[PDB]
């Protein structure tokens, strides 16, 4: 059955101008979230998209499907520009939810220099994800550009083979999870400007 | 056990998120070492802090 939840929702604030300010929400869901961010209710972040290619990769198993997945969303000049009501929208197909919050620019940026030739963020990323052993799992990490991606798990590399894919999206796509894949599985984006790392974490729970 | 090291605070991170108020903080300690040592289920998981 379908739940979702905010871990703490977003608190209005006053902010000094032009320095970088981040805005973070964690949401628990089943199925898997997406997290989006809205702008005085204008998208500016992420999508409305959902992991359908691993629901047909399970299509006809019993799904677990259940974790935390988080977001960080950066400010980085705040100007009066950037005054107004920040949103974020967890979805999971079934279900939505959203926190909303009132962010206020105290003064104004014009030192500022914003993220030129700067390096990648990661923005969205699983912070855990529960399957049942037998299934095909996703951790999903997503950046604010385009970047190169590298998956490691528990300090070694991931390869393409026939159990794991590393998409060019930032998903990585494990067949036929077994107890053994439990663990930290650590998410490097590149592009000529820097790179990003990030943890994200597998349950395989016990088949019944 | 390396795995183990994240594991627990994933656990716990869960069992309250599912639970809020309702799971006392060091019976929800108690649920994670047990599961990153032994393979549990989803139904374990989810309702051992708070079965109601």
């Amino acid at each position: 059955p379908a739940k979702i939840k905010i871990v703490a929702p977003l608190e209005s604030a006053l902010i000094p101008g032009g320095e970088t300010y981040q805005l973070r929400c964690d949401i628990m869901s089943t199925p898997a979230a997406t997290i989006h961010w809205k702008f005085n209710g204008k998208l500016i972040q992420g999508s409305n998209e959902l992991n359908v290619e691993e629901k047909l990769l399970n299509f006809g198993k019993a799904i677990v499907d259940t974790g935390i997945v988080a977001s960080i969303l950066t400010i980085q000049c705040p100007s009066a520009e950037n005054s107004g009501t920040y949103s974020c929208v967890g979805y999971n197909g079934h279900q939505t939810i959203e926190t909303v919050a009132e962010v206020e620019i105290e003064g104004e940026a014009s030192g500022c220099r914003s993220n030129h030739k700067s390096a990648p963020e990661i923005v969205f990323w699983t912070d855990s994800r529960f399957e049942m052993t037998g299934n095909v799992a996703t951790l999903v990490c997503r950046a604010n550009q385009q970047v190169d991606w590298v998956w490691m798990s528990n300090d070694e590399l991931v390869k393409n083979n026939d159990k794991f894919t590393v998409l060019s999206n930032g998903d990585l796509v494990i067949k036929n999870i077994v107890w053994d894949d439990m663990g930290t599985y650590t998410c490097i984006a590149r592009n000529q400007f820097g790179e990003a790392r990030q943890e994200t974490f597998l349950y395989p729970t016990a088949h019944h | 056990p390396g795995e183990t090291r994240a594991c627990g605070r994933k656990l716990i991170s869960l069992v309250m998120a599912v639970c809020g108020d309702l799971c006392n903080p060091q019976e929800g300690k108690d649920i994670a070492t047990e599961c990153c040592g032994n393979q549990c289920s989803d139904d374990y998981i989810r309702s051992a802090c708070c079965p109601h």
